[PDB]
DNA sequence: ATCAGAATCCCGGTGCCGAGGCCGCTCAATTGGTCGTAGACAGCTCTAGCACCGCTTAAACGCACGTACGCGCTGTCCCCCGCGTTTTAACCGCCAAGG
DNA sequence: CCTTGGCGGTTAAAACGCGGGGGACAGCGCGTACGTGCGTTTAAGCGGTGCTAGAGCTGTCTACGACCAATTGAGCGGCCTCGGCACCGGGATTCTGAT
């Protein structure tokens, strides 16, 4: 039925990534699959960090802290530069 | 009845060698079998469970693949 | 057409099966396990095929695993073949039981 | 600029992020910058992920992705394998690796 | 002043329901307490995304009871289920 | 109170804050306060009694974090579940392996 | 520095364990282990203590560190 | 007098098996912990229950390591570990990739 | 085996402190109502799972077959440990501070 | 009214000499277990058939949860007592090395 999907999205950034390369349907649905679980590992901590910061809304400064604490070092410093540079690319215009 | 030893012994073969093992005992089948439905049995329960709260008697995909998420064994590809 | 001292067939079917990923446990027999132990917990089950065939994944994930972890207790102990012992020690590491 | 998509300039869609964040049941408010910074660290991932598959079709001249190509780019990297030692790829396998006495002498 | 909430007399009370003649350390009591809100917040993770994969907002006695029989092993899991049945019907059955 | 009229002492008034506050769901049924408050009082109460098993074989009446880890670690379904958590001031259970002793 | 772990306190955390015989190069192995799950638990502390904008270390913050690396500990009202 | 070796490590591991006092002292530790701190902000400082549940997590992992490393060198057919047993032990906990 | 000789299992004493006794306080758990929606009940709809055989074909079967790395049995060599030993410095007391 | 350490004083702990002998360490009998094949025995799976209730969605109403404001009594804040289990020291268990 109204099932959505991030397929169209995932093909985007592989044309922008690769713009000579394909991939496979299980593929996608693995993807699909892997984006659900990290989706859902990062709600559960950012509820955590929430609820005990007491905190009853959610800043970028969570998240950051967040992707400081799952990502080793070199992975969590590359992902928050990349989400401040979009944050600020919103925020400056 | 016997399905416990449906798992041929060249199909461990075969899984042995995947994994890497070059010298295979004769005894390391049943163990294999043992863990193999052991983990079937957790993971058919935990689906189990996931499709009688939905009121669905048929085991979905989604439902296995969530047991798998839960138990620390998460599997892509089938949705959930 | 030969036959050579133990290993090298086990090198080539190693290779051959490192190089394919096409599922190792054979669908139907591992179909017919799953309905025998969901028939002993639930009554009126039907799987769909994904479900099924995403057991049989996971279930040929874990045991490769647990090969793997095997192999390297077995290699550690300057070993070449796997005991039952071995893959105890290995799953007492590794915590599923 | 109409979207807020094109605001921020990125690919991944910021309105169901943030309609999957209110059918998420773990906060009553969600701020304005958090969306953003969650797709672009999606988008970074994604993109972790995908330059080694990509490196592995290379390696193997192969232009469409399998699993196999997801499971070795996932189990070669030292951060991926050390962060997804827990996560398994369907048809993936796993990488191949011989010890040094593995082979005959 | 901050008046922060403890489980210390509910621990304590359970505690002497199951032995009078038994003291219980600050540390033991603080052990409890963390075993009461560690299982607590596991059921209610485990109806929480129960609900989510459902597609139902809603949280019953049955997403709990699902909670608790995905969480528990067997035979707690059956004991569980058991005395959180006949505590909402005895709940349900009165004002 | 609502604390009574479920026959537990953990009150479901508590419980129930607890469920809302922590929006597991849009909204949280009428037995399910009670469900967790009556699980929980359960565990305790059998963490509680094999903590007392324990400090019976310690030969002591109160309870020291000792007691609950003996409880934890003897009772299989325990470990189980509190294997991977650990206890301060906690221990492990007497374990002697046969092939060290002395000949 | 990596001396505060002694050889008298290896000593002791191996023996605990059941340990019978120890090698002399077991103490760099198992300080060089310690020092990585040192700094993979601090680090996740200080990035907690980052977030809570505050100052001080706090032991609910170590608790869930631990939890989060899967290592839960009772006995601190967590 | 002098006794052989062997028992009396029994003796003691019998008479602690009884106790659950932390092993580590307190300062060396202490220091060791600020100084790898150090490394992430400068004057920093911990709480006291924060410090003692540093102490009892590390004590513990320490503890579970060594158990793994002794099963994997008696498995292996040896008494005495070596870092390789520790190794074998960290690349089955799937921490080494 | 055999007692030695320390070393552990449980003990009377012991004194100053952790748990737990007494009584408020006090707001949030509790009250009933009145809103108000979602979901279980009712029913709906066609899809891929179903019972089933039925042949194929890569694969499974059995123990005779080599045979080599496993394990009987031991030397090897020594890496370490038992204990005393002396120096180490962490710890019992002491209250810190700062917002 | 808090947490390392400022450190005084500690008293038993860090650090290490070191022997000795049993264990680290490889070597090597040896040979029973058993790769490898490989035909025999097995029945896989790949493509089919209609069976066919039930996943999923829509209906759907209404039972049941949320919203409002009074409530009301226990929730956890303040100080004080006193014997379980820890400590000071004896005496007797329960062991084990040298014998």
């Amino acid at each position: 039925s109204r099932k959505e999907s991030y397929s169209i999205y995932v093909y985007k950034v592989l044309k922008q990534v690769h713009p000579d390369t394909g991939i496979s349907s299980k593929a996608m649905g693995i993807m699909n699959s892997f984006v659900n679980d990290i989706f859902e590992r990062i709600a559960g901590e950012a509820s955590r960090l929430a609820h005990y910061n007491k905190r009853s809304t959610i800043t970028s400064r969570e998240i950051q802290t967040a992707v400081r604490l799952l990502l080793p070092g070199e992975l969590a410093k590359h992902a928050v530069s990349e989400g401040t540079k979009a944050v600020t690319k919103y925020t400056s215009a | 009845r016997d399905n416990i030893q449906g798992i041929t012994k060249p199909a461990i073969r075969r899984l042995a060698r995947r994994g890497g093992v070059k010298r295979i005992s004769g005894l390391i089948y049943e163990e294999t079998r043992g863990v193999l439905k052991v983990f079937l049995e957790n993971v058919i329960r935990d689906a189990v469970t996931y499709t009688e709260h939905a009121k669905r008697k048929t085991v979905t995909a989604m439902d296995v693949v969530y047991a798998l998420k839960r138990q620390g064994r998460t599997l892509y590809g089938f949705g959930g | 057409p030969h036959r050579y001292r133990p290993g090298t067939v086990a090198l080539r079917e190693i290779r051959r099966y490192q190089k394919s990923t096409e599922l190792l446990i054979r669908k139907l027999p591992f179909q017919r396990l799953v309905r025998e132990i969901a028939q002993d917990f639930k009554t009126d089950l039907r799987f769909q095929s994904s479900a099924v065939m995403a057991l049989q994944e996971a279930c040929e994930a874990y045991l490769v695993g647990l090969f793997e972890d095997t192999n390297l207790c077995a290699i550690h102990a300057k070993r070449v073949t796997i005991m039952p012992k071995d893959i105890q020690l290995a799953r007492r590491i590794r915590g599923e039981r | 600029a109409k979207t807020r998509s094109s605001r921020a300039g990125l690919q991944f869609p910021v309105g169901r992020v943030h309609r999957l964040l209110r059918k998420g049941n773990y906060s009553e408010r969600v701020g304005a910058g958090a969306p953003v910074y969650l797709a672009a660290v999606l988008e970074y991932l994604t993109a972790e992920i995908l330059e080694l598959a990509g490196n592995a079709a290379r390696d193997n001249k192969k232009t469409r992705i399998i699993p196999r190509h997801l499971q070795l780019a996932i189990r070669n990297d030292e951060e991926l394998n050390k962060l997804l030692g827990r996560v398994t790829i369907a048809q993936g396998g796993v990488l191949p690796n011989i010890q040094a006495v593995l082979l005959p002498k």
